[PDB]
């Protein structure tokens, strides 16, 4: 898999 | 020494993936970007903590979402120029004094991961792309001097790359999990460079043909098992990170092995330490260095900041420094030194930005 948490 | 002594967040509450102070300055106060959002910002670092806001391109298309920028100098000029790109794919050279565009390349088949401009061609600038390669244009006379990619290119998005010290070679990494070479010092290379200046759209009927470089010099994917997101050159040295919370410095070959003897075909690498930290799953976070390369900076997902101490005999000797405050607890995608090592400064998911002084 993810770019963002 | 670094203490926290301001912060603040844009009011777009959009993620910030962006930040870089101005080194190409005289030295006139200390200035930096940050992108986020459809727009880039500058501000001016100032006494007593304060960050002075100054003026902000906003880009026409809503959808567009600008990822990365870098400086250089206008060699017309003498004065600062700024590239911004991101998910349109649009390389947009801005005029940082007044933020007007003053000219904008198109050509990536996706969106653009991370720019650098060259360490001592101040108009040679490196784009890498969603579209699996990179591009290196001269924005003096606006031409695309080479493509890099193909088969033997990346086979998935380009994430990061980074000009070794002389500007001889690139070292780029993505999504394919590779790492790969490119020599720019070739014979053909510096030629084509040399050309790349000569060419003047309004004195002749030719385009301007570029380089179609698909064949890196060295590849190796035995460094990291994921994304890999960021990478720089430590002399003949790489430090690389990706999504598994460690960042590793490696060379090609065996540990005698000179970087410039390396051949396409070298099977092997060797690890000369590696920095752990924690809480830094996600990709596209990036670690930052300060002029000198005696400090590296890298920033959490939770709003943790790593500083590491190069200044010793080995790269596993590193000395680290860990900073956090209270109210800082969004991820932190990209970190940026003052060129005077005094000032860190940190950009956060949440569009916040935290102000470190030494």
């Amino acid at each position: 898999l993810k770019k963002f948490p | 020494s670094f203490k926290c002594v301001n912060s603040l967040k844009e009011d777009h509450n959009q993620p910030l993936f962006g930040v870089q102070f101005n080194w190409h300055s005289k030295e006139d106060p200390l200035v930096f970007a940050t992108v986020g959002s459809n727009r880039v910002t500058l501000y001016e670092c100032h006494s007593q903590g304060e960050i002075r806001l100054l003026q902000s391109y906003v880009d026409a298309d809503a959808d567009e979402n600008f990822y990365t920028c870098a400086w250089t100098y206008d060699s017309n000029t003498s004065h600062p120029l700024l590239a911004v790109a991101g998910s349109r794919g649009i390389i947009r050279i801005i005029n940082p004094i007044t933020m007007q565009c003053i000219k904008h390349y198109v050509g990536h088949g996706n969106a653009i991961n991370e720019l650098k401009f060259h360490p001592r061609d101040p108009n040679l600038l490196l784009s890498v792309s969603k579209d699996h390669a990179l591009r290196l244009w001269n924005i003096q006379t606006d031409t695309l001097v080479a493509i890099f990619g193909g088969v033997e290119g990346h086979r998935d998005e380009v994430l990061s790359a980074d000009y070794d010290l002389l500007g001889e070679k690139i070292m780029s990494c993505g999504m394919d999990h590779s790492l790969k070479l490119w020599r720019i010092n070739s014979k053909r290379m510096m030629n084509a460079i040399k050309e790349s200046y000569d060419y003047n759209p309004n004195k002749t009927n030719r385009p301007f043909i570029s380089q179609k470089i698909h064949f890196p010099d060295f590849s190796t994917r035995d460094i990291h098992r994921n994304y890999v997101d960021c990478v720089r050159w430590l002399g003949d040295l790489i430090l690389s990170k990706s999504c598994e919370n460690a960042i590793v410095c490696w060379k090609p070959g065996k540990m005698e092995d000179d970087i410039d003897k390396i051949k396409p075909s070298e099977s092997n690498v060797t690890i000369l330490g590696r920095f752990d930290y924690s809480q830094c799953d996600i990709w596209y976070m990036r670690f930052s260095m300060d002029f000198w390369q005696k400090m590296l900076a890298l920033g959490n997902q939770v709003g943790k900041l790593y500083v590491w101490d190069l200044e010793v005999e080995d790269p596993h000797k590193a000395k680290c420094t860990t900073l956090t405050h209270h109210k800082c607890g969004a991820a932190i995608r990209q970190t940026s030194f003052s060129r005077d090592s005094s000032i860190l400064i940190a950009v956060c998911d949440d569009a916040s930005i935290w102000r470190w002084d030494r």
